[PDB]
């Protein structure tokens, strides 16, 4: 009747996609390690560092490149105990749109917060996630399929977006990225499966 | 709940690692949820 | 291969649910006519008028009742050519969270706009909807199932919510309602069906 | 696109009915979309 579904830490805990406005740029970077960064350095990326200095965009305009200069150290990302932090190493603030964050904190849905330099933020609380997942399960499929939205987090360097904002959508921001928490997604799949037997 | 306009009310200068400790996130095995198979 | 799915105007084009904060109040009101209102008059509702003056909520607090006094004439709702307007008849502004509106206008997702007294707003453009539906179809199921969110619109009398707001969620507003555009939903179903054959 | 903070940039004092006319929404039969059956 009630079969237990456990969260299982993936090999690559998340994948990152870079964007300049509405144009996706570069290839999809996959996170394998516990602590890495997404910067704008002109060095060849690796398992531990997703550099953007080397990404070309034939349609890149002055605004994009100018901003691309300020990513710098970028953001350090950490995965631990299914918890995910984002530390703004950059000298320019970063902005995050995490459904999980907006869930707690009771913020309006879709909000984007600012993670200024020297600061970090737990963009994903796997526990809080399990709690919802738990609760959700008991509301059927749709309820659960809804949490998939939480496994996707978007972040933009230097410039932010959102309501109260000049730039209303992520797509209007100079330099941003989208991550996908595989841990949660896998776990969300497994769950639906067990519900879909 | 903290104001989304004041990072200070929700961010931290405490190393992420140092945080995950004083909350038992590492020692914490992966969570489980019971799901009705239907 | 490509089978045409047409929109079909329902008997009851939408259903309305009233809420006081996080508590649902009263029964679900079903819209059958082209032009009606949702007011706070202490008269018995009917096919053409969803009065709220008579709704009791044992947990109603001073704030709710006080605000409930200002709904007044409320909002006049119109359905026509699958188009849906909301006219603030009330002397207190009303606030709307329409995914369709946010789609055009390019506003940030989840935004809530203000429809002040004497004004109206096309909260739902069925055409614009068809255009997305059309486009969506060609992106698979998920893409389409996503438009279901657009068939649900929320509105609060007198007090508004959202980012830049004191009240972050609809659930923290004194008096609100949620409608469900059956026309679109049926049409969205039919579509998925044809995709799910 | 209009500022969501200025109703004036997106609302109207024109009767809804009077609007649906000068846009051919009534004379307009219900729309259709072709969907690949798969």
């Amino acid at each position: 009747d009630l079969q237990p579904v456990t969260y299982c830490e993936p090999a690559f805990w998340c994948s990152i996609s870079y964007y300049e406005l509405n144009q996706r740029v570069g290839e999809t970077f996959h996170a394998s390690q516990p602590s890495m960064t997404v910067d704008g350095f002109t060095d060849p990326s690796n398992s531990e560092r997703f550099c953007l200095g080397l990404l070309s965009n034939v349609n890149r305009n002055a605004a994009v490149e100018l901003t691309r200069r300020h990513i710098g150290r970028g953001v350090r990302l950490y995965y631990i105990g299914g918890e995910v932090f984002a530390e703004c190493l950059s000298d320019s603030a970063i902005f995050v749109q995490s459904p999980n964050c907006n869930q707690r904190y009771g913020w309006h849905p879709a909000t984007v917060c600012k993670i200024p330099p020297g600061c970090n933020l737990k963009i994903f609380n796997n526990q809080e996630f399990a709690a919802l997942l738990a609760q959700s399960v008991n509301q059927g499929f749709e309820a659960v399929y809804q949490l998939t939205r939480m496994c996707t987090i978007r972040m933009s360097f230097v410039k932010g977006w959102g309501a109260e904002y000049r730039r209303q959508t992520v797509t209007s921001t100079p330099c941003w990225i989208e991550l996908h928490l595989n841990g949660p997604l896998q776990w969300l799949d497994k769950v639906l499966t067990q519900m879909g037997s | 709940s903290p104001n989304p306009n004041n990072p200070a009310e929700y961010c931290s200068t405490i190393p992420p690692l140092q945080q995950a400790q004083a909350s038992g996130a590492l020692s914490s095995p992966p969570p489980t949820v019971m799901v009705p198979v239907g």
